[PDB]
């Protein structure tokens, strides 16, 4: 934090925030909001990308001249990771996938890449490390996604002890895979649900809430070495959450129960797609997994962020799924879902 | 030396046309209709 | 062997449409002191391939306000009917030899307007709607006149069979006895194909892109493909009507060569006319075909019903 | 007959470009098969006509 | 003096009326327009084969900036800041100090090529022909940062285009 | 190898896109006059396969030729968002690059890159019609280097 890393300005795009951040996986859902918030205050952002430069274009307006720097990196190349972090004061790890490719398994992107980044960051002298785990991560889950998340969350602690590990619940937003996933089930007629969605409880959180918590953790000096659980203000049943989704979108809602084994066989069929699968056996498990209640972990309120209710910010996500008949329906037209009081 | 400048030639420049010049063409109205009817009569026959 | 015959019809039509786009871009270029496509392939011979591939790997989007079923049906209807106008064409042997070929093409032409009306209405955009209602106005302008013009030419031929027009014009072209009808037929085909100076349903300078303003990618290509396949088809119809070619049963190839050239030159004239004239107003088009053509078309319909009778030259019924 | 002179000029372009390989190279590299007097060549191989 | 553009009366003699009737019915004046575009089809197009043929320019062309040197190799700029003061767009930023040998030289010479309006005032104001607009007009970039030139970029432009810049000045300095 | 075949398909689609660029008919200020001269006979952008189309939905390129004001900024992003992908933006002139002569104005957006992403910057006030045509040819070579399918294959 020498002379060039002293804050200046009034928090604008042409200010100097003093933050030099390397955001891995910045081309995805949770990464476009983090870069947007960092560049709003005038931060130096390094964005190592694996994909075509055409797919990084939406990130370019997010910063003043020279503030967003793009590098090409490989998850299995330890030298590329070092080039992208050796000048940074904070490293943010957002790498993840909801499916498995021929080249990267769940444990390749949740156990190995997170550990490789953490090790190189410590060897490079990086001061802050922010790792995004999952709320429902544990070694004894039915999902490799969550099983691998728990392992990765442990390797990071052993490599970067001062890391700040954040464990969000399912995140809903515009470019999400949670509310859009449920709405797009309408193509298949009915909405299958394991146990008819009556035995699953979900506590979704808003993307801006997660984005403001990560930014606060960077600036807050007491977030080092502390594990946070970013969850929403209300707990819903999966049946009520999905029913509310179809109510906002004004689409017919025709649920029907489906045995857990049957929903896996269907998921196996969809996994054959050589592109982004519509659904996988892992997503079915994740969707039908009760969100853990971790009272021992600090939450968003401990970083100064007020959790946004789903109702206030669900129409902005689901207005796209309505027909011309129901595009203009107002926010106050759909009664709120039923919550699970403590 | 002598002053050298971008100047017109000693005798000036040649004439430059600017007026509209749309030449008269074609046959007369009588001739065109005469040719038109003659084509029809041959076609009918 | 009939399925092969259909493929030997639709597939060449699409290739003809693809390279008519190149011909138009270069013909207009040279009439505008330019060159046109000469980089993508030698003399721009690969330009149609690039444009086709570009559009079909581009994102197609349905407007949020659109009626999805009508939005997708319309481009299908335009191309499907565009290819259907070709099956009764004698060149010199038709694919589907219809006894009422002339009437079949009229009905199909009228049905193909709804691909414009429904595309514009399904778009749910003001510019798409305005262009669609110009199609209603434009079809009200020529449809009545275009039918009587055909009727006057069939009173010298004998029937509605298109193959019979080859027999009618065996001694002489029909453009000599009916050049007044040929003039009003030619300008009526420009209106029917939505071509300049009657390109009002699209009207780039007035309506951005008209009825197909919301269409993009592949769906836009079908409207483009149908429009150009209609220019060639209508110019083939004009050649058969007024520039009939002599048919030798033992050398049918010689017919196609002469018949093909007459259609190209009539097709070039469409490109020639687009580069020479401004655009009508869609209310002036109606007055053109109702106050000038229609009075003369009715007079020439009376004349061509009386002329065979008063000269004992009524054509055979069969 | 200058109509024949047009064809000979078109054929001289084939011979003026060093054969058929050269004629096609310039056609597909520059979309232009004209032949002009050579003015010079720079150290990078660029030729000026 | 003036003249009427559309004050005319058509002759009403029968031959003239019939000539207009033929024009209305036979579309004579619409076929002249066809004849005019037909002639253009047979005229040689005016299209040059870019990038192999380039449109003509003149020595006064105002293109990409460059910082020049003397024949000795010494920089011509002596940090007078006249170009900075006259720049209409405030595209020039200069800082100077005594050099190790005592000379008056700039430690900063930045031109924001996205503020510049390529007007030529800076080269008109320079007393020692240090800053010039060269003949280069092909320097498009893929990023906004590549157009914020500093003294190192501008000196390289001078060392790059000197063979051409010095000749263009030679052909025009007697008009300045 | 399978990465060789995708590379050839990647070349094919890349060729189809840079050979059929259709700019949106979108001009703002003096820089649009030099955009017309590119379509004029001398340069004839149409011979490269570049054709203007008025509808944003039938366009592949947005050439921001002229000054961008705060009143016009919402409209520019709207017609950009409505272009189907893939879409490219070419910033023409100093006004659209960094505000140009009006950088310090209360009603001028300091660079169109604050509103939309930009692929090629053409400097000049105005750039010559031969400088814009150079910029479009640089865009084509930038599309030739895209390897979408060789990156999908390696996922
Ligand atoms: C038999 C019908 C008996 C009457 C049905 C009940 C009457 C409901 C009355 C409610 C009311 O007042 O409004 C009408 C009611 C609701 O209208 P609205 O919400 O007021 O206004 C917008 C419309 O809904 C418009 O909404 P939309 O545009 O989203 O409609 C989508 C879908 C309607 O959505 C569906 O109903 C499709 C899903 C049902 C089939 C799947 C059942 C689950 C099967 C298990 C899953 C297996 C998957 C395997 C893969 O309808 C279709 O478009 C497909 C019809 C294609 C037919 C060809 O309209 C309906 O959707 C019900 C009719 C659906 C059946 C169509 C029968 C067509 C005739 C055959
Ligand atoms: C000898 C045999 C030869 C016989 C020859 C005779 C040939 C017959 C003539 C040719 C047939 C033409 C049929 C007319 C077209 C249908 C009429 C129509 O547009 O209604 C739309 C109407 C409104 O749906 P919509 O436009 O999607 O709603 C507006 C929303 O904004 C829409 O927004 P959205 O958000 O819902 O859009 C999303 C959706 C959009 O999906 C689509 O874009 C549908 C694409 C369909 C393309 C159809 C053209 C091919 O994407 C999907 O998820 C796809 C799955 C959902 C189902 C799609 C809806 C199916 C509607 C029925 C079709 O759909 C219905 O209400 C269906 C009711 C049943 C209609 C039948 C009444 C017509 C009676 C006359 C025909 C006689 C029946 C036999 C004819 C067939 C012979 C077997
Ligand atoms: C949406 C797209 C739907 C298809 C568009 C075509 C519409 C129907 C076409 C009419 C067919 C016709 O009249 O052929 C005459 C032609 C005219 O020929 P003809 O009357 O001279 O007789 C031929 C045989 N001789 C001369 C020996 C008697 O009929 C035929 O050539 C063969 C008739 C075969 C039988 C066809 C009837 C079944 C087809 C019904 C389809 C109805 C679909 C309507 C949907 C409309 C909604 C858009
Ligand atoms: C400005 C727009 C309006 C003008 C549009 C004109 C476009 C159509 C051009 C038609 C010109 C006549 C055709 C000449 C070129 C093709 C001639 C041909 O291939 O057939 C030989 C034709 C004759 O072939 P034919 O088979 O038609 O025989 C003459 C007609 N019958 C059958 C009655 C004997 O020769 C000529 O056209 C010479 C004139
Ligand atoms: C390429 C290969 C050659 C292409 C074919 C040759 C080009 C033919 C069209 C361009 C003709 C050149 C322009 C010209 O001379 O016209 C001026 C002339 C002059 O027109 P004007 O408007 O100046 O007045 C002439 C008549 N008075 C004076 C009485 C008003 O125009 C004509 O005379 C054209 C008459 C032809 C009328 C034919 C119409 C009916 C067509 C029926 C279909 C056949
Ligand atoms: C597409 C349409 C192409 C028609 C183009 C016809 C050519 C017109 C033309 O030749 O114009 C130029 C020519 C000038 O010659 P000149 O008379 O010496 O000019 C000075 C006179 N003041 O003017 C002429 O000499 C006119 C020569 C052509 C005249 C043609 C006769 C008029 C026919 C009108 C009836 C149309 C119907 C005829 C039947 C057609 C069926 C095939
Ligand atoms: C003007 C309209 C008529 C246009 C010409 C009609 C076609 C034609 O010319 O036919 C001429 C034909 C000649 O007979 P032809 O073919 O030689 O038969 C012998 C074969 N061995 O003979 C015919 O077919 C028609 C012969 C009659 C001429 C047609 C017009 C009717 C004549 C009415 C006479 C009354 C006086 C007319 C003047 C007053 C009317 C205002
Ligand atoms: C028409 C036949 C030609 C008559 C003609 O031109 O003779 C000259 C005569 C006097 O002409 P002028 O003194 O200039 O003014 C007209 C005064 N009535 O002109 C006249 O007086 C004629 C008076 C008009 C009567 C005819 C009006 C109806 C239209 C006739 C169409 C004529 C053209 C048809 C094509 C003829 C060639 C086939
Ligand atoms: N429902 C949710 O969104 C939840 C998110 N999380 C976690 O937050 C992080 C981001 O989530 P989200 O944005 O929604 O998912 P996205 O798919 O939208 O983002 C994934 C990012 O990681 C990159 N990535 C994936 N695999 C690799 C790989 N082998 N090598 C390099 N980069 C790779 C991607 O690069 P590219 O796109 O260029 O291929 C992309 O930038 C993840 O760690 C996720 O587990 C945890 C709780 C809830
Ligand atoms: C309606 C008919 C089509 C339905 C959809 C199914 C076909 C989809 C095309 C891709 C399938 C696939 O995976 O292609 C596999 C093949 C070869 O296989 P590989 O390299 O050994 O597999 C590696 C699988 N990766 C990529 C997940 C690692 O890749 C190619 O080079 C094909 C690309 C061009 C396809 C033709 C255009
Ligand atoms: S050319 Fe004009 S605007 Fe550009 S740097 Fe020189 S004085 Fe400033
Ligand atoms: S006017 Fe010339 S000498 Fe003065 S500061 Fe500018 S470049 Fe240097
Ligand atoms: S950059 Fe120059 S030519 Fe372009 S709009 Fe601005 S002042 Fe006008």
């Amino acid at each position: 934090l020498h002379h060039a890393v002293i804050p200046h300005g009034k928090g604008g795009r042409s200010s100097v925030s003093g933050i030099v951040a390397t955001v891995f996986g910045a081309t995805g859902f949770l990464g476009r909001y983090v870069v947007n918030h960092l560049g709003r205050m005038g931060s130096q952002v390094i964005v190592p990308h694996r994909c075509e430069p055409y797919d990084t274009m939406h990130l370019r307006p997010m910063g003043d001249l020279g503030q967003i720097i793009f590098m090409d990196w490989n998850g299995r190349d330890k030298d590329s990771i070092r080039r992208a972090v050796e000048h940074s004061s904070v490293v943010i790890n957002l790498v993840g996938r909801e499916w498995e490719t021929q080249n990267f398994d769940f444990e390749d992107v949740f156990v190995k890449i997170p550990q490789a980044i953490a090790q190189v960051s410590k060897e490079a002298g990086v001061e802050k490390f922010i790792h995004i785990s999952h709320l429902n991560a544990d070694i004894k889950s039915s999902s490799k996604y969550l099983r691998s998340k728990a392992v990765g969350e442990k390797e990071v602690r052993e490599t970067f002890p001062e890391a700040t590990i954040i464990k969000p619940a399912e995140i809903f937003g515009r470019e999400d895979r949670f509310l859009n996933y449920f709405a797009n089930i309408r193509w298949f007629g009915g909405v299958p649900l394991i146990s008819l969605g009556k035995k699953t409880v979900k506590q979704p959180v808003y993307i801006v809430d997660v984005t403001k918590g990560i930014i606060n953790a960077i600036k807050d000096p007491d977030a080092r070495g502390k594990t946070f659980a970013f969850v929403g203000p209300s707990r819903y049943l999966l049946f009520d959450l999905v029913q509310y989704v179809f109510a906002v979108a004004h689409r017919p809602f025709l649920p029907y129960p489906l045995p857990h084994f049957a929903y896996r066989w269907i998921g196996r069929l969809f996994e054959i797609s050589p592109f982004e699968p519509w659904t996988t056996r892992d997503k079915v498990e994740r969707i039908h997994t009760t969100d853990k209640i971790l009272p021992h972990l600090p939450g968003l309120e401990d970083l100064g962020v007020e959790a946004t209710p789903l109702e206030l910010k669900a129409i902005e996500v689901l207005r796209r799924h309505r027909t011309y008949r129901w595009l203009s329906s107002e926010i106050e037209d759909v009664q709120p879902a039923k919550t699970i009081p403590t | 030396s002598k002053v050298k400048q971008d100047m017109p030639p000693v005798g000036g420049y040649g004439p430059i046309d600017y007026k509209r010049n749309l030449p008269r063409r074609g046959l007369s109205g009588y001739s065109m209709f005469a040719v038109g009817i003659g084509a029809l009569l041959f076609g009918y026959w | 062997m009939f399925m092969i015959n259909i493929l030997m019809l639709i597939i060449p039509i699409l290739l003809a449409v693809a390279f008519l786009t190149l011909v138009e871009r270069k013909v207009l270029g040279y009439m505008q002191l330019r060159k046109g496509p000469n980089v993508v392939g030698p003399y721009g011979l690969l330009q149609p391939i690039a444009d086709a591939i570009k559009l079909f790997i581009k994102e197609p989007l349905r407007p949020a306000t659109s009626s999805a079923s009508m939005f997708i049906l319309a481009p299908i209807m335009a191309l499907g009917l565009a290819l259907t106008m070709w099956i009764p064409l004698p060149m010199p042997y038709p694919l589907i030899n219809m006894n009422l070929g002339v009437l079949f093409m009229l009905a199909m032409s009228s049905l193909a307007v709804y691909s414009i009306l429904w595309s514009g209405w399904a778009s749910n955009s003001k510019y798409a709607l305005i262009g669609a209602l110009r199609a209603v106005a434009q079809t009200i302008s020529y449809e009545v006149t275009l039918a009587i013009i055909l009727l006057s030419v069939l009173l010298m031929s004998g029937s509605f069979t298109l193959s019979t027009l080859i027999t009618t014009q065996e001694q002489m072209w029909l453009i000599l006895p009916a050049w007044p009808l040929a003039m009003m037929w030619f300008i009526s085909t420009l209106a029917e194909t939505n071509r300049a100076p009657f390109d009002l349903t699209e009207g780039e300078s007035e309506l951005v892109s008209g009825f197909n303003v919301e269409y993009a990618a592949g769906p836009f290509a079908l409207f483009f493909m149908a429009e150009y396949a209609n220019i060639i088809m209508m110019n083939i119809f004009t050649a058969i009507l007024f520039l009939g070619t002599s048919h030798n049963p033992h050398m049918p190839e010689l017919y196609t060569i002469n018949f093909t050239i007459k259609s190209l030159l009539l097709t070039m004239s469409f490109l020639w006319i687009r580069a020479s004239y401004p655009r009508f107003r869609y209310d002036q088009l109606m007055h053109l075909l109702w106050k000038n053509f229609l009075p003369l078309t009715l007079a020439l319909c009376m004349w061509h019903v009386s002329l065979p009778i008063l000269t004992s030259g009524i054509p055979p019924q069969t | 007959m200058e109509l024949l002179q047009v064809l000979k000029r078109g054929l001289q372009q084939v011979s003026g470009h060093g054969g058929l390989r050269g004629y096609l190279r310039v056609l597909f590299r520059a979309n232009d098969v004209r032949v002009g007097t050579l003015v010079g060549e720079d150290k990078y191989g660029n030729k000026y006509y | 003096t003036y003249k009427y553009v559309n004050l005319r009366e058509p002759s009403m003699d029968m031959k003239s009326v019939t000539d207009r009737a033929a024009q209305t019915l036979l579309w004579t004046e619409l076929i002249r327009g066809l004849g005019m575009t037909l002639s253009y089809l047979f005229r040689e197009p005016a299209t040059i084969n870019y990038p192999f043929e380039k449109g003509p320019l003149s020595p006064r062309f105002r293109g990409e900036h460059a910082l020049r040197r003397y024949p000795s190799g010494e920089e011509r700029c002596i940090a007078c800041k006249l170009c900075e003061a006259v720049c209409p767009a405030q595209a020039i930023t200069i800082e100077a100090e005594p050099r190790a040998d005592g000379s008056r030289r700039t430690t900063r010479y930045d031109i924001d090529m996205t503020k510049c309006i390529y007007c030529g005032f800076c080269q008109e104001a320079c007393p020692v022909d240090a800053i010039v607009e060269g003949p280069n007009f092909e320097f498009s970039t893929e990023t906004h940062e590549e157009l914020l030139y500093n003294k190192e970029k501008l000196l390289n432009n001078g060392d790059k285009w000197e063979a051409e810049i010095a000749a263009n000045i030679q052909a025009d300095y007697l008009y300045r | 190898r399978g990465e060789y075949v995708v590379a050839k398909l990647d070349d094919l689609i890349n060729w189809a896109r840079r050979s059929s660029l259709w700019p949106m008919t979108f001009g703002l200020a003096c820089c649009a006059v030099e955009m017309m001269h590119m379509a004029a006979p001398r340069y004839d952008m149409d011979r490269f396969g570049v054709v203007f189309r008025a509808s944003p939905r039938q366009s592949d390129v947005m050439i921001v030729a002229g000054t961008l004001t705060n009143k016009m900024a919402p409209a520019l992003r709207k017609v950009y968002d409505q272009m189907p992908e893939p879409r490219y933006v070419v910033s023409m002139g100093s006004c659209a690059n960094g505000g140009g002569y009006y950088h310090y104005s209360y009603s001028v957006v300091r660079g169109c890159d604050r509103i939309v992403p930009v692929d090629i910057y053409v400097p000049g006030c105005p750039p010559t019609a031969e400088a814009l045509l150079y910029g479009i040819l640089q865009l084509q070579k930038k599309i030739k280097r895209e390897k979408r399918l060789r990156i999908w294959y390696r996922r």
